[PDB]
């Protein structure tokens, strides 16, 4: 019944700033202290900051001291983290965490996290190309069919099929950074070949970072 | 009578810091001179063992910081028990309202049939788990109500507290700022209180008459007056951590204290939440401190007409 | 219940403007959070027309702002009529007291048997002939009285207003400053009022008990609370227009609002003359604004002794 939900993740350039929010519900928000913990890509957890549940008591890791600024609004059940003068080093997922001091120190409830990217590159929306199912696999059994999401920055994109109506046989793969320092991925779905003749297939690709939501039909060629 | 003065410099952290200067301010407002003038034998026990930190901030708050208070209250309760057994009435200068735990505890050890009058804008009847670890500025009554024990957790440093008082033995005056649970607790456990509405409804005079009919109606009992300074309207009491508007008039609070004196049963008094760093100016500080001095003094006899000091002389040049 | 919040930034020319920030100041004092906490459905309709006070010169004072005001009130009355028909109670943030024309008009269109409680140091009841040229902030009641109609002139922008209320259906509280004609009008037309003297002589409690015996004595009716901020002692309410000393105590105004709530029949409320430009300091501004928030909140249930917010039981360790 009890949740934390992070928001306001985005790309920001060197010298830049950004405000992370964390919605709580299912407890008396003002009854407990809160904490920001970040996970750098392919590294362990690192504590950033924490704030007293009453409010007006703020502590910071020596890495973020005087650049970041914890805050909250108990009336609206929200924690925040104003981040100024961000450098590439600050790139990570930032998870808001309920802090409990009942005997010692432990964080008893986390959010789903939210990504912060500090690169001196530019947010780019994806190109979406249809994947030819199989010229051969047209007559018998089944055949794979998919969407290519190419040349988007930064992560993430989300893929659904026929607005999420089709999910049996769907497989969406992790992305990969090219040498051009740019992300691309694919999502494939397996349906019976006989159905392809008279069943429409459209992948829905949503890129929050450029707010591009492309719907792309996929059907066989000559 | 005899009066014992106990400094109790409690605090929550940097945010509520300055409560330790809380007593010293009331002292520096000539508390001693005024109680002296009333004819009271005055033993001042200085300031009690503090609630400081080393590095400060850190995880002290929510771990070491509340352990410090819980035990500080233990020390206080010991001094109070000692002072009260020696026959003294106990004045306790604050400090945050948390010190009330120790004082009502230590008082109850020789005066087990004592009743409480709680003059405060708040009810300070939250638990440790029904609210943030904000140093129990509004949690001192839970530990002391025998009816609330099955809903309070044994905390580190509060192992020593045994519930002194029934729910039908504390009466509140001055309520203005009550949290949702507190109102529930008060209605649920059937605890009697008179807020600003009830004040405006019947007038201060009826409040004191009802209060005394409840607490000391059927048996004379020693009275514990816990006075929070926020109780007075913030125009009067501008140097308190959490000031609530629409508070008691100067005359109403003197009238309470005066009424309390006239029962004759006053056994101990707490004067708290008077942290003066909160003041914008010297005058704001001193005016609050000076108000405190008055409240204590009024409780121990100082009045508008006669002011004790009986005069049967009738001079002439006959 | 349900509550509709209507910003109405009205004005009476330069040297008297700034009250338009009135609604925004009350908002910025956390009006929404507090009414939300009371457990009442909140539809905020933002600010109203806010005609950018034309060229701020000329004969605009003489005709442009008054014509625009008269019509602005028409728009307001429409929004109020709409909000009130949809079942909402109507909170109107001001703005000058003139917005009382539109609100009591729009309210009357679905609630024709409504009564008024006027909490204000002034009676705000002159005729437009009696105007001080800086016009309509303190003579709004006239257009609404259905017995002073034969003695009030059809003005530019005010063609739409038809007299909503009888003289025996408005009751005043807080009277401290009154022009001679207003006193005459009140005595002449037999309008009931309780001033500071009556407050001191009877006590706030009896004032509300009499007020309710007058208005809702023999018939349950919807109540329109028009609250002028100047009504409170200037020590409490220092950021207002033409503030008068010897005004209501904080506790007395809460007591009024509280009493009004208990009747249960509160249908609409106006909170007006809350000019922050008038304040010398930030604190003076915020303290007045914060007082406003309290008054609204007290009228809609906020009890000081603890909120009505439900609590089934407390936690377990
Ligand atoms: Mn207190
Ligand atoms: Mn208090
Ligand atoms: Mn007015
Ligand atoms: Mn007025």
């Amino acid at each position: 019944e009890v949740q934390l939900l992070e928001s306001g993740g985005g790309l920001v350039q060197p010298g830049g700033s950004l405000r992370l929010s964390c919605a709580a519900s299912g407890f008396t928000f003002s009854s407990y202290a809160m904490s920001w913990v970040r996970q750098a890509p392919g590294k362990g957890l690192e504590w950033v900051s924490a704030i007293s549940g009453s409010g007006g008591s703020t502590y910071y890791a020596d890495s973020v001291k005087g650049r970041f600024t914890i805050s909250r609004d108990n009336s609206k059940n929200t924690l925040y983290l104003q981040m100024n003068s961000l450098r590439a080093e600050d790139t990570a997922v930032y998870y808001c965490a309920r802090l409990r001091a009942d005997l010692g120190l432990y964080m008893d409830l986390w959010g789903r996290g939210t990504l912060v990217t500090v690169s001196s590159a530019s947010t780019k929306g994806p190109s979406v190309f249809p994947l030819a199912p199989s010229s051969k696999s047209t007559s018998g059994g089944t055949a794979a069919l998919g969407c290519l999401v190419k040349d988007y920055f930064p992560e993430p994109v989300t893929v659904s099929w026929n607005s999420g109506a089709l999910t049996s046989g769907v497989h969406t793969f992790p992305a990969v950074l090219q040498s051009s320092g740019l992300y691309s991925l694919s999502s494939v779905v397996t349906v019976p070949s006989s159905s392809l003749g008279t069943q429409t297939y459209i992948c829905n690709v949503n890129h929050k970072p450029s707010n591009t939501k492309v719907d792309k039909r996929v059907e066989p060629k000559s | 009578h005899s009066v014992a003065v106990i400094g109790a410099p409690f605090s929550q952290g940097q945010k509520r810091k300055g409560v330790e200067h809380g007593p010293a301010a009331i002292r520096e407002a000539g508390l001693m001179k005024r109680l002296s003038s009333l004819g009271c034998h005055l033993k001042d026990f200085g300031d009690l063992s503090f609630t400081p930190v080393p590095k400060d901030d850190l995880y002290n708050n929510l771990i070491v910081n509340p352990r410090s208070v819980g035990l500080a209250n233990q020390e206080l309760a010991e001094v109070v028990s000692r002072a009260v057994s020696d026959g003294y009435s106990c004045v306790t200068l604050g400090g945050d309202h948390s010190l009330a735990i120790g004082t009502i505890s230590g008082h109850a050890r020789h005066c087990p049939d004592l009743c409480v009058v709680w003059v405060d804008a708040h009810a300070d009847i939250n638990t440790p788990l029904t609210t943030s670890s904000g140093n129990l500025h509004g949690q001192p009554v839970s530990f002391l109500l025998r009816e609330l024990q099955d809903k309070v957790p044994q905390l580190p440093g509060f192992s020593w507290i045994k519930p002194c008082i029934s729910s039908a033995s504390i009466v509140y005056i001055g309520l203005r700022d009550v949290d949702p649970p507190e109102h529930f607790i008060l209605k649920n456990y059937d605890i009697q209180y008179f807020s600003m509405r009830d004040i405006d409804r019947l007038g201060i005079q009826k409040v004191m008459e009802r209060t005394f009919d409840l607490l000391i109606g059927k048996r004379q009992r020693p009275i514990h007056l816990s006075f929070d300074i926020d109780a007075f309207d913030p125009t009067l009491a501008p140097a308190t951590g959490t000031p609530v508007v629409g508070g008691l008039t100067y005359r109403e609070g003197m009238y309470i204290a005066e009424e309390i004196h006239n029962t004759g049963l006053l056994s101990a008094l707490d004067l708290v939440e008077v942290n003066p760093q909160l003041a914008t100016s010297e005058e704001e500080a001193k005016t609050t401190a000076n108000l405190a001095v008055d409240v204590i003094a009024s409780s121990f006899g100082q009045t508008r007409e006669g002011g004790h000091i009986v005069y049967d002389q009738l001079p002439t040049p006959s």
